[PDB]
């Protein structure tokens, strides 16, 4: 199939600083790709982002009852619907398993390796640090990044250049929104 | 900060149109515009809360009537193919015998329509798939998720096959126990 | 608990 295809998107965004306290709300719409007028609660009226998106503005700048609509959504719309979800939103917390576990940079002889699996947390802010025998180790630290599992939950491996020997001790430690103190792991060749 | 976005569009000439919200680029609900049904991304969430799907159909029937028109304004210029990235990845550390789920991640795509099947061996399994909707992005490009529970075997392989108009021949990601 | 949603603004012919 080559037909040429054709894609309008209208984002309708609501913004929160410190719960409901500071609220924005941003009316978008998009032409493929390319947002071509928006209103913004900053300005009370609708702009042209792109030439494309004048007739709008012009157009729906001119009726008052639209306007007056918008204007209200911060209040209607925006704080009305942070209170319909914020109990399962905003104060979801689910606390990562954290799995410790050795591998290999290339297949070799010795694991030099170890795979610190941090999975199923939310939300996705989370520190995790990798400590030899007390000392936090920041040298040979690589990691997957924070991955989202497209189901409420994140994951992350952050993993350590060593080759482990006999008498030490390896903690990955997994601070989080959802623990009141930091989660360690601990680890011995 | 949380941004909370409702989220619309609508395609020609596929004529396909998609509603939903989002909480920090997470999925709360999309409406199955065919059913005009709310399907809530976790079941608990239609517990704590509801939504008139009736009313996403008016949204996007003005998102068609805008298309209309600003596929006239453009003078006709259509979308250009971005291809997809595709990952795959466990949700958990792999054991064997010990049941998981294969997840295949199609990002930085559009326009959003996609064809996506899991090969076990070579051969399409069907068998306890689910997927996510398109999924917006913050440069309004789409997401999406396809998911795979399985049993992992030292005898199984695994491959994602992912086919979209950017790309000139399909995407097959693999996967198989280390 | 009802999740209010926001029209979408109709452009013209
Ligand atoms: C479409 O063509 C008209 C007539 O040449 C021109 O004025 C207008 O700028 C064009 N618009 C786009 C988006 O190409």
């Amino acid at each position: 199939d080559t037909r040429p295809r054709f894609l309008e998107q209208v984002k309708h965004e609501c913004h929160f600083f410190n719960g409901t306290e500071r609220v924005r709300f941003l009316d978008r719409y998009f032409y493929h790709q390319e947002e071509y007028v928006r209103f913004d609660s900053d300005v009370g009226e609708y702009r042209a982002v792109t030439e494309l998106g004048r007739p709008d503005a012009e157009y729906w700048n001119s009726q008052k009852d639209l306007l007056e609509q918008r204007r209200a959504a911060v209040d209607t719309y925006c704080r009305h619907n942070y209170g319909v979800v914020e109990s399962f939103t905003v104060q979801r917390r689910v606390y990562p398993e954290v799995t410790v576990y050795p591998a290999k940079t290339q297949p070799l002889q010795h694991h030099n390796l170890l795979v610190c699996s941090v999975n199923g947390f939310y939300p996705g802010s989370i520190e995790v640090r990798w400590f030899r025998n007390g000392q936090e180790e920041k040298t040979g630290v690589v990691s997957t990044g924070l991955i989202q599992n497209g189901d409420w939950t994140f994951q992350t491996l952050v993993m350590l250049e060593t080759v482990p020997r006999s008498g030490e001790v390896y903690t990955c430690q997994v601070e989080h929104p959802s623990l009141t103190s930091p989660l360690t792991v601990e680890w011995r060749a | 900060e949380h941004v909370i976005i409702q989220a619309e569009f609508y395609l020609n000439p596929d004529q396909s149109g998609e509603f939903m919200f989002d909480f920090d680029g997470d999925e709360i609900f999309h409406v199955d515009m065919a059913k005009k049904e709310t399907v809530w991304r976790l079941e608990e969430f239609g517990r704590f809360a509801s939504f008139e799907a009736q009313g996403a159909l008016a949204n996007i029937a003005v998102d068609k009537a805008n298309l209309e028109i600003m596929t006239k304004r453009s003078n006709y210029t259509p979308i250009t193919n971005v291809p997809p990235e595709v990952t795959v990845l466990t949700n958990s550390p792999v054991e064997l015998r010990e049941p998981n789920v294969l997840i295949c991640f199609i990002d930085k795509f559009t326009p959003p329509v996609v064809n996506v099947t899991w090969l076990r061996n070579g051969k399409p399994v069907t068998t306890g798939v689910s997927e996510t909707v398109f999924l917006p992005r913050e440069d309004h490009l789409f997401r999406k998720f396809h998911y795979l529970p399985f049993l992992p075997s030292t005898e199984d392989v695994y491959d994602c096959r992912v086919e979209h108009w950017g790309l000139d021949e399909p995407l097959l990601k693999h996967w198989e126990f280390d | 608990d009802i999740f209010e949603r926001i029209a979408s603004e109709a452009s013209r012919l």
